[PDB]
RNA sequence: AGGAUAGUGGCCUACCAUGGUUUCAACGGGUAACGGGGAAUAAGGGUUCGAUUCCGGAGAGGGAGCCUGAGAAACGGCUACCACAUCCAAGGAAGGCAGCAGGCGCGCAAAUUACCCAAUCCUAAUUCAGGGAGGUAGUGACAAUAAAUAACGAUACAGGGCCCAUUCGGGUCUUGUAAUUGGAAUGAGUACAAUGUAAAUACCUUAACGAGGAACAAUUGGAGGGCAAGUCUGGUGCCAGCAGCCGCGGUAAUUCCAGCUCCAAUAGCGUAUAUUAAAGUUGUUGCAGUUAAAAAGCUCGUAGUUGAACUUUGGGCCCGGUUGGCC
RNA sequence: GGACUUUUACUUUGAAAAAAUUAGAGUGUUCAAAGCAGGCGUAUUGCUCGAAUAUAUUAGCAUGGAAUAAUAGAAUAGGACG
């Protein structure tokens, strides 16, 4: 006996399994964005599938209704926050009309890629797993971490790690190492 | 890296409140050699079975097993 | 329906083809690497789009 | 006017007509009735463990000219008799005799599969070693 | 009316009366039935499940009875009977794991005979002792979360523009291809230490070691249709076998056994059973009933369901709220 | 405090409906599942925001409305006012 803790799964696996229109555009997503699994994609589709219905049970509402009015710039503050959303767009219904790209563009592989540093999608998610970068000064492994639109000016290389400094590295260390043996 | 910390106004405060545990950790007090908790256990169990003392079985038995 | 007959043909086939060895090659990427391979196998490389863009064709 | 009555106080008669019109239905039947547990060989169980007592040559339905392999095979928690298919290329070679296997259903809810006149069950394994890996050639049977 | 009870009361007794429930489903039977909070799946309505972390109830192998106490019809408390069964120097004695571990069986189906009261709390004469309650670790692919298995160049090819617009001369820049080759990066895994902890183990930190492929090598299913992906090769030849359904196989198999390639999900994938959606194939929302299943042979009629219209309307006068609107 | 006082159904509002779960607000578990934490200073002595809210049928409780649908009233006037 002990209070259980609590758990939810963050994906939905699609109805149909063999669609070749929707395999192409997951596929595209997943090269576009450098995804090992579809599992990402339908985990942003989920997330979404959750605002959608959330945005369409406020809607259906009046507005100047508290809870419509609460709820809903709580949800655009929050989307706002991660830059999902744009500050022209907080009307409650680009929430339902947003994209699965909007969330995916803000994820820090990709924000990695646009912020030099990478050059390449893959680059970026094996810097991020290599512990190269550093969202503040705290250093993240995870590439779905959703840059909230004030870090991203602070995302940088880590001070604990090359590219940063202070060290050169474990294969540098040995390439040095028989370098100087041989020039004995 | 973060944790908690204690500051006592003197060291018998610190000696009559904080844990043993904690002292045996920072070495001024000792942790007392202590049975294992199934043997201490099994001893009391065995107490159990006794009333009294024991001298009277005791030498009851002692005269007995001759018999 | 008739429940007996002759079980002296089981595994015939199974028996009778001759056996032929893997050929080993290099390791595929795994994971990333091999959504990478796809998307660059079909989208960029258009590496067989006779009418219908098909993925194993057969020689001809 | 569609028949069922339409009135605000006419819950009761929508009840128990289809409570009836329910019964009119198969898989409550079968749910309600208890037929699972009372009958088909197993207690409702996805699996059952057996003792091999024959084996059989089973010839295929029409149009299929062809001879299937199967086994007897006594179950031990009910002792009912059950014919089953031992599904590949020469795994009849593996269920010797006086086996204990385990055997699933095939897929049907309890009906009959194919070509295959009068059974419902598969072995999926001979004495705890998994016939597809027996087939593949990953382990290997025991001697007893 | 009395007795009994802590108290009400047919709870029990004496006397008396003849009542009480029932098609608005009594009574009886079944439940693979403890009840709820809740869970799964759900456009909406709903269907199914709920032994199981909380609440209530019941039980301690089956029955019954009872001592003690504020409180038990108590079972890690007694008494007896039944059934199981232990030790005996056969006279007798002692038993209750549906508490924690653990073991036989039962089976499709489920973990260590481990450490500790440091935390949460409880009991006691009580800060101090005890607590298999509880926590800690071990086994653990029940389910869930995040997420490695490689990344970037320089050379040898095949593109598309722009400078020369001097034959086919150079190519700057580009997106892919390689019995090309380079140096970088990294953690899984070892491990001084420290942290962690009741003490350990792990996590998070971190010296030193720890990638180049014949290594640190990702499977699980499938490629006729449904339903992503072969008319490629070899073998068998209504045989072996595949195939949820339709079907394949009878000497040119896109379906079997294999090789190659390819596709899907991917540290997960498949199979079986059950259930939900799909299922407007349970139909209140929302089925159908001439011929596809289904209008009783016809009328009357008692439980029910449903049931025409009508009774204060209209007009005014004020007050102050919410939205707006120049400003 | 009293004389009295037609009876329901219906609907609004409110109280009530344990906590956990559900939806959901805020917030560093490095992201997330989660959790209910935490955040800010001259960090020498300290200051401070929180741990919301909603749902929760039917039955019962109170409350406003009084259409819709039932119910009753003064007819051999033992009728109302006074
Ligand atoms: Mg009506
Ligand atoms: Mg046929
Ligand atoms: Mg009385
Ligand atoms: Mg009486
Ligand atoms: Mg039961
Ligand atoms: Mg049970
Ligand atoms: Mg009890
Ligand atoms: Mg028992
Ligand atoms: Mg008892
Ligand atoms: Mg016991
Ligand atoms: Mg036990
Ligand atoms: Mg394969
Ligand atoms: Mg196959
Ligand atoms: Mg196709
Ligand atoms: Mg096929
Ligand atoms: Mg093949
Ligand atoms: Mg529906
Ligand atoms: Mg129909
Ligand atoms: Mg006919
Ligand atoms: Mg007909
Ligand atoms: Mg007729
Ligand atoms: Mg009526
Ligand atoms: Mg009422």
């Amino acid at each position: 006996p002990r209070a259980p803790r609590t758990y939810s799964k963050t994906y939905s696996t699609p109805k149909r399994p063999y669609e070749s229109s929707r395999l192409d555009a997951e596929l595209k997503l997943a090269g576009e964005f450098g995804l090992k699994n579809k599992k990402e994609i339908y985990r942003i589709s989920f997330q979404l599938s959750k605002i959608r219905r959330a945005a369409r049970d406020l809607l259906t509402r009046d507005e100047k209704d508290p809870k419509r009015l609460f709820e809903g710039n709580a949800l655009i503050r929050r989307l706002v926050r991660v830059g999902v959303l744009s500050e022209d767009k907080k009307k409650l219904d680009y929430v339902l009309a947003l994209k699965v790209e909007d969330f995916l563009e803000r994820r820090l592989q990709t924000q990695v890629y646009k912020l030099g540093l990478a050059k390449s999608v893959h680059h970026a998610r094996v810097l991020i797993t290599q512990r190269h970068i550093a969202v503040g000064k705290q250093i993240v492994n995870i590439p779905s971490f959703m840059v909230r639109l004030d870090s991203e000016k602070h995302i940088d290389f880590a001070p604990t790690s090359p590219f940063g400094g202070a060290r050169p590295g474990r294969v540098a260390r040995r390439n040095a190492a028989r370098k100087a043996e041989a020039s004995g | 890296s973060v944790g908690f910390g204690l500051v006592y106004n003197s060291v018998a405060e610190a000696k009559k409140f904080e844990p043993t545990y904690r002292l045996v950790r920072y070495g001024l007090a000792e942790k007392v050699e202590k049975a294992s908790r199934q043997q201490r256990k099994q001893k009391k169990n065995r107490d159990k079975k006794i009333f009294g003392t024991g001298k009277r079985l005791a030498k009851k038995v002692a005269r007995r097993n001759a018999d | 329906a008739k429940v007996h007959g002759s079980l002296a043909r089981a595994g015939k086939v199974k028996s009778q083809t001759p056996k032929v060895e893997k050929t080993e090659k290099p390791k595929k990427p795994k994971g990333r690497a091999y959504k990478r391979l796809l998307y660059t196998r079909r989208f960029v490389n258009v590496t067989l789009v006779n009418g219908k863009r098909r993925m194993n064709p057969g020689p001809s | 006017g569609k028949g069922k009555p339409r009135g605000l106080n006419s819950a009761r008669k929508l009840r128990v007509h289809r409570r009836n019109n329910r019964w009119a239905e198969n898989n409550y039947k079968k749910r309600l009735l208890g037929t699972a547990f009372k009958s088909s060989p197993f207690g409702g169980s996805s699996h059952a463990k057996g003792i091999v007592l024959e084996k059989l040559g089973i010839e295929s339905k029409q149009p299929n000219s062809a001879i299937r392999k199967c086994v007897r095979v006594q179950l031990i928690k009910n002792g009912k008799k059950v014919t089953a298919f031992v599904p590949n290329d020469g795994c009849l070679n593996f269920v010797d005799e006086n086996d204990e296997v385990l055997l699933a259903g095939f897929g049907r809810k309890g009906k009959a599969k194919g070509d295959i006149p009068g059974v419902r069950f598969k072995v999926v394994k001979v004495s705890g070693v998994s016939l597809l890996a027996l087939w593949k050639e990953k382990k290997e049977k025991p001697r007893s």
